[PDB]
């Protein structure tokens, strides 16, 4: 494998990670369960220091924000090791069936009670 | 066949039966041991052959309510159950305690004991609404006469059911008048309902599963069980039955009470027994059938239709409660309808969302219609967001507040656009500097 | 253990006596929802999660109707969805205007499913006001706006049953329901700040942040 | 607009109940079962209202220890229930009903009798501390609408002159009366 | 609808499913085989298009064929 229209030397030097969007806590809302996601570490000197001048943050990455959005794992692994640099995947957690009778609201013999 | 002045001999008596042995010669604690110590199959069949319908404001009929309390799984060990009776009466026009809890309540002892026995209820709370601190003690005395006399409790009339009957006081909530609300209460949580289909027969209440009835469905009980069930099928229409109490009062002649046949003309009803109305037939504007909570009948679409539930069903009003207001030509609708809104605002509960931003924007807008600010599309707005209300709840309050407003709509505006027309520019120029200015309504 | 119910064409199975919300995300049908979450008890009180029911004359609370065997579930009648839009209507016609400064501006849960859901006029005068609410203290660790509480009742649920700080009760009727105490005084127990990402409006935030 | 207010105006957890009270309050509790036991609390709430008028935080906190409950709980009871009136009241609060055959029969008129009477906004008392108005909805009696009720009891059949002389009657000289005559027809 | 039908049927090897959307219409094509795909189609009788206005192409990294061309 060399690669053909990769000019950086991205391909021996980054780790890059697979992984599935986590589903957020604040909203309830699952888009971002339905993607999977590439993005490069900021395992890096460069890493977005801050400027001196007027105080944004430049960034020396050439490639910090990019994020690409496949549909299928296999799919994205198998782009990873065609382009050819080093991952790593992450495994999504989900959520565990739980039954829910809304009639939680009778007890036995029983100290605590609840709303 | 028609329906009549329901013939003296009949339910009950308020005027000498307030006695423990005064009532024994009514006619009451006077085949118990027989009724008790025969099946509470037998009572379902008789009860469900008596065609009662619930006085409640479900209108629904009694026995599948009270055979939907038994199901094959309650011989297995699930805990003592027992029953509750909504003895509060919040709504606007229903004086039916004064003349059964406050005037009879030695009925209401052992209605709670056949229905409990019914059951086979462990026990019985009945839940005065604690307003009537006056009459709570003397119902709370009455029930100790038979409690302490051995008539109730452990041994009710030779009963093999050990059978308590506990009072507790419902504390200014209108809310509490609905079923759910009632059980979470009784749970000493605040007055706030459950969500229906864990259905309150085998969901546990206060824990363990049982039924709420109303008072005067229950005070029934005794002498429907003493008398037969064709007793009450004798009257009304072929599923509708008997007699109901009739609580008469706005602006009439005279405002009274009775207890007289369903599916009775409306008219005969007032010119009959109250007087009548106050400037006579040719002086009404509307009438309040049933409940608080159901659309206003005109004046020429009241004169001939009945006083049932079904046909009543059929002229879009469910007379629930069986309580009339009739009001003078001479009075405001829109006063009382605005009334109704700050009814609701005071007893939304809180629980639904929609119920309370309802009853709240349905204030804001009665008031502009009392004071004339709308415009003539905020009336169909008006009908629109009281649709939004229509289906949109846990409890029926909800659909309680919706009803009046869509009564509003029904039947009437030519008022509504004659009160908005005593000025113009609606929505008007102004500034709000401060505070608003140029109008407001109430504060 | 297992039953089969078809929310429109999905049929799939799920567990017996379990949540008709759990068969729709399990079916991966998007139901909007204010009141429900995963780890709490189900209360039916932000009435939003309306589905069709056949054999059942209202759109029953999808959040604690039972799953019963073999049903029928509409997501897509249009009483559904013109009453999602009614009900979404009459939960943002008593809400602040605090959008661009309440703290949830991407978050707003309900604002993030408004637009999808929801009806342009909110019906206003300026004759008509709409309540206030008092702002109430909890700790300095947590910046509270109880104007913006839309009573989702996840955060009382919460401080009771996984808290067990039982101190955010909530309190009165009508408009004038207020949530957390009116003794006024500061919740200090564990896990507290987990309240700031669990009220789906801006209601409770984060202090220093 | 039913308020949820502070905890400051010299009510700062300092109470207690009486003698008799505690006999009365274990009779009350053992109407219920004995675990799974809080179902008294809005009677037992009426028994500190009518032992300390004006029911404060302090009779609440005091029940909450009582009945092995967290105080929000209680709190949230006695949020509901206006009969739990919090604000100190005058030694005769007047309820006027004002609903829908109240309004048509002229209570109206009654609250303006009063507040001719007793010069007082109808949420507020006198500074006499002798009345406390509200303004109350239907308590079931549509019997004889221009009724009101006092603090205990209803008062049937309310012209303006009745009114005014019960309110100089119950300044000294109580009136145990349904109404001016007996019956209901 | 009748039309990609029509396309269809005359020319069954060389093409894929049609795919109509919105009052335009789009043919898919395996790709080793173009040309004979645009010797027709461009210069049918019944389909004298003859005059091009776009090609490009469209990256999907999705799938293992990665840039289709429009
Ligand atoms: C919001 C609401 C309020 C109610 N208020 C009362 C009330 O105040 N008094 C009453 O007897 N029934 C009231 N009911 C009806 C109760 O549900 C009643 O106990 C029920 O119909 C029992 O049926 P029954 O008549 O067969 O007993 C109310 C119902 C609802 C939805
Ligand atoms: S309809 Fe809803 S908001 Fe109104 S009292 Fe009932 S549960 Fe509460
Ligand atoms: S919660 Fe705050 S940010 Fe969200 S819509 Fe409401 S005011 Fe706006
Ligand atoms: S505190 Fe927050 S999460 Fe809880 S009900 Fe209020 S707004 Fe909703
Ligand atoms: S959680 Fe399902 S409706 Fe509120
Ligand atoms: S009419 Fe107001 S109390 Fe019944």
């Amino acid at each position: 494998e060399i690669v053909s229209g990769a000019p950086a030397e991205l391909s021996r030097n980054r780790v890059v990670r697979i992984y599935q969007q986590a589903k957020p806590a604040t909203q309830s809302g699952e888009y971002g369960t339905f993607a999977w996601r590439l993005d490069w570490d900021i395992v890096d000197v460069a890493n977005r220091w801050e400027n001196d001048l007027i105080g944004w943050q430049s960034s020396g990455d050439y490639m910090q924000a990019t994020q690409m959005k496949f549909t299928s794992k296999e799919s994205a692994i198998k782009f990873a090791n065609k382009q050819g640099w080093d991952f790593y995947i992450q495994e999504p957690h989900h959520r565990k069936f739980r039954v829910k009778q809304y009639a939680n609201n009778f007890v036995h013999s029983y100290g605590k009670l609840k709303h | 066949g028609l329906k009549d002045q329901d013939r003296i001999f009949q339910n009950l008596y308020d005027n000498y039966g307030w006695d423990l042995a005064s009532a024994r010669k009514q006619g009451d604690w006077y085949k118990t041991k027989e009724l008790i110590l025969k099946g509470d199959t037998w009572i379902i069949d008789e009860i469900k052959k008596s065609g009662l319908r619930g006085r409640g404001g479900a209108g629904f009929p009694s026995g599948l309510k009270w055979s939907f309390m038994n199901p094959p799984g309650w011989e297995k060990n699930e805990g003592p159950r027992y029953l509750v009776v909504n003895a509060d009466e919040g709504e606007p026009g229903t004086c039916k305690d004064r003349e059964i809890m406050r005037k009879d309540p030695h009925k209401l002892v052992e209605g709670c004991l056949l229905a409990g026995r019914a059951m086979n209820a462990t026990a019985a709370y009945i839940y005065i609404r604690g307003e009537f601190y006056n009459e709570a003690a003397v119902l709370q005395t009455a029930i100790n006469e038979a409690y302490a006399a051995g008539l109730i409790g452990k041994d009710a009339c030779g009963s093999g059911y050990d059978f308590d009957v506990y009072i507790h006081r419902g504390m200014g909530a209108y809310v509490c008048g609905e079923e759910t609300s009632l059980i979470e209460s009784l749970e000493g949580k605040a007055g706030k309902p459950r969500l229906k289909p864990p259905f309150p027969a085998g969901v546990g209440l206060f824990g363990r599963p049982s039924t709420v009835t109303n008072v005067e469905t229950v005070a029934v009980a005794p002498t429907i069980l003493r008398r037969g069930g064709d007793w009450f099928a004798s009257f009304g229409r072929e599923r509708n039955s008997g007699t109901k109490l009739f609580c008469i009062s706005g602006n009439v002649n005279e405002p009274c009470t009775v207890e007289e046949e369903m599916s009775i003309p409306l008219r005969e009803l007032l010119e009959k027994h109250c007087g009548g109305i106050k400037g006579g037939w040719d002086n009404l504007l509307g009438v309040i059938p049933g409940g608080c909570s159901v659309p206003i009948l005109p004046k020429n679409i009241c004169e001939d239709v009945l006083m049932d539930f079904d046909a009543l069903k059929d002229v879009q009003s469910g007379l629930g409660t069986a309580a009339v207001i009739v009001i003078n030509k001479q009075q405001d609708v829109i006063r009382a309808i605005q009334r109704f809104a700050a009814f609701y605002k005071h007893e939304s509960c809180g629980q639904c969302t929609p119920c309370r931003e309802g009853t709240t924007w349905l204030l804001k807008a009665m008031d502009r219609f009392r004071t004339g600010q709308a415009k003539e599309r905020e009336i169909d707005m008006l009908y629109e967001l009281t649709k939004d209300i229509e289906g949109h709840t846990i409890c029926a309050l909800g659909d309680a507040a919706a009803w009046p407003i869509q009564g509003l709509i029904r039947n009437f505006r030519p008022e509504m656009e004659t009160r908005m027309k005593k000025f113009h520019d609606e929505v008007g120029a102004v500034s709000v500097g401060g505070w608003m200015k140029d109008a407001r309504v109430e504060k | 253990a297992e039953i089969e119910l078809t929310i429109d064409g999905h049929k799939v199975s799920i567990e017996a006596g379990s949540a008709l919300i759990q068969a729709c995300e399990k079916a991966g049908v998007t139901v909007p929802r204010y009141c429900y979450h995963d780890k709490l008890a189900i209360a039916g009180n932000c009435r939003m999660c309306l589905v069709d029911v056949e054999r059942a004359p209202k759109p029953v609370a999808s959040c604690a109707y039972p799953v019963a065997p073999g049903m029928v579930v509409r997501t897509d009648t249009e009483r559904v969805k013109q009453a999602r839009e009614n009900v979404m209507e009459m939960m943002l016609q008593n809400h602040p205007l605090d959008c661009p400064v309440c703290d949830q501006g991407g978050e707003c849960d309900l604002q993030d499913q408004s637009m999808r859901y929801g009806r342009d006029r909110g019906r206003f005068t300026e004759i008509t006001g709409k309540r206030s609410t008092e702002d109430k203290n909890i700790g300095p660790l947590v910046k509270t706006s109880m104007n913006r509480c839309i009573h989702c009742t996840r955060c009382v649920r919460f401080a009771n049953d996984i808290a067990g700080a039982p101190e955010l009760g909530s309190s009165g009727r009508g408009n004038d329901m207020q949530i957390g105490t009116y003794l006024e005084k500061n919740l200090n127990t564990e896990l507290s700040g987990n309240v700031i990402d669990l009220c789906p409006v801006g209601a409770l935030t984060n202090k220093p942040y | 607009s039913v308020h949820r207010n502070t905890e400051n105006n010299n009510p700062s957890i300092p109470f207690e109940f009486s003698p008799e009270n505690m006999k009365r309050a274990e009779e009350v509790i053992a109407k219920y079962p004995p675990q799974y036991k809080k179902a008294a609390v809005m009677p037992l709430l009426d028994i500190g209202q009518r032992q300390l008028g004006y029911t404060s935080i302090s009779v609440m906190n005091y029940v909450a220890k009582l009945l092995e409950m967290p105080p929000m709980r209680v709190y949230e009871v006695a949020t509901f229930y206006t009969m739990y009136n919090r604000t100190p009241m005058g030694r005769y609060h007047l309820q006027i009903c004002t609903t829908t055959p109240c309004q048509l029969c002229g209570s109206d008129g009654i609250m303006e009798a009063v507040q001719n009477t007793l010069n007082i906004k109808p949420g507020e008392t006198t500074k006499d501390n002798l009345f406390t108005l509200s303004e109350v909805e239907c308590l079931g009696a549509c019997v004889n609408a221009p009724m009101m009720a006092i603090n205990d009891d209803y008062y049937e059949d309310l012209t303006p002159e009745g009114t005014v002389k019960l309110l100089e009657d119950c300044k000294a000289g109580k009136m145990p009366t349904p109404g001016p005559e007996n019956h209901v027809r | 609808h009748q039309y990609a039908k029509y396309i269809m049927a005359a020319l069954p090897k060389y093409i894929q499913g049609f795919s109509v959307w919105k009052d335009e219409l789009t043919l898919h094509v395996a790709p080793s085989a173009v040309i004979p795909v645009t010797t027709f189609l461009r210069d049918n009788t019944s389909t004298q298009y003859k005059s091009i206005i776009d090609i490009t192409a469209v990256d999907y990294p999705s799938r293992e064929n990665r840039f289709e061309v429009v």
